[PDB]
């Protein structure tokens, strides 16, 4: 139900507006939700 | 047994009392504390043997992530009730596990929010909740750590405002100097990380519990197969200053302080089937079972 789920990112801010997978995981560089 | 369903946090607590009435002189089950809502936070204490190095296991202080708890009951299972088979890690070791650090939060989950994260308690009004991973005294409310109090990583209104992150705190400094490996499940994304959460930069003794992050993923690499990722928490998967193992490495001195994320299951990746526990809990405990006794062989 979230779209920015598994975006490709850099930083935090690539992931913003997903309310779910807000976190830009480093060694995946995918959003994902906080763990 | 405990790795056919997903346990409420009664059920968890009558399953340690069960424990410790069914092997008085292995197992000692004790309350670390209260709860925001009231609920008994409890340990279980296996093999004490004085002067013996203690292993401090803590899972659930997030609600969502079921499977940390799920993990840490089978761990007791295998210590426990399969103590023959474990020796190796009974010889030397003191175990000491949470099997859940928030409960009200646990609860809730499964109750009314499958994915909520962090604890219970208000933090004045509009919203309910602290992360516990953010609320220790160590770094607290850095980079990683949010201000706002809706946010999922709410630092806390202060440092250890959560009764159940001082219930963490009073366990860990009752066993200071004795505790040798600190071990915090989490879930989900296959890493076994360690200090630092608020900087990018390795601690002087990274080497050492590198090792032993290395053990428990080649442990688990020979036995399944799987791969988990180490390295330090922010290099490998974001900066988390205010965490546990931060805390426990820098103030209470223990030596190896690891955060486990265990294996994604499911759509939300936190909440793998029922049919998925088993495997998952054998395959983690396993490696958890590795850096334990590359704990012990310090020694
Ligand atoms: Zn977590």
């Amino acid at each position: 139900a979230d779209p920015i789920c598994n975006k490709p990112c850099k930083t935090h801010d690539d992931c913003s507006g997903a309310w779910f997978c807000q976190a830009c995981w480093n060694s995946a560089r995918t959003c994902g939700p906080y763990v | 047994d405990v790795s056919t369903s997903y346990l409420r946090h009664n059920e968890i607590n009558e399953y340690l009392q069960t424990l410790s009435q069914k092997y008085p002189s292995l197992v000692s089950v004790e309350e670390a504390g209260t709860s925001y809502e009231g609920r008994s936070i409890k340990t279980i204490t296996i093999n004490k043997k004085p002067g013996n190095a203690v292993v401090f296991l803590d899972a659930g202080i997030h609600a969502r992530e079921w499977i940390a708890p799920a993990t840490a009951l089978y761990a007791i299972e295998q210590l426990v009730e399969h103590s023959s088979e474990n020796q190796e890690v009974l010889s030397n070791l003191t175990w000491v596990i949470m099997p859940v650090v928030n409960p009200d939060g646990y609860e809730f989950s499964h109750e009314t929010d499958r994915f909520w994260r962090k604890t219970r308690k208000p933090t004045g009004k509009s919203c309910k909740g602290t992360d516990g991973n953010r609320n220790f005294d160590y770094h607290w409310g850095e980079v990683g750590a949010s201000t706002q109090a809706c946010a999922d990583t709410f630092r806390g209104e202060t440092a250890f405002s959560e009764p159940e992150t001082r219930a963490v705190r009073d366990a860990v400094m009752k066993l200071k100097g004795s505790c040798k490996f600190y071990l915090s499940l989490h879930s989900y994304g296959n890493y076994i990380l360690y200090p630092w959460g608020w900087t990018s930069k390795l601690p002087e003794t990274w080497e050492a519990i590198d090792e032993v992050a290395q053990a428990g993923a080649e442990a688990i690499k020979q036995s399944t197969g799987s791969r988990y990722t180490v390295g330090s928490s922010t290099n490998v998967l974001y900066a988390a200053a205010g965490g546990s193992d931060d805390w426990a490495f820098a103030v209470a001195e223990v030596p190896i302080s690891i955060t486990m994320e265990l294996p994604g299951g499911g759509n939300g990746g936190f909440n793998p089937p029922p049919s998925s526990i088993e495997k998952i809990v054998n395959e983690s405990w396993v490696g958890i079972k590795a850096m334990a006794l590359k704990v012990a062989q310090m020694f």
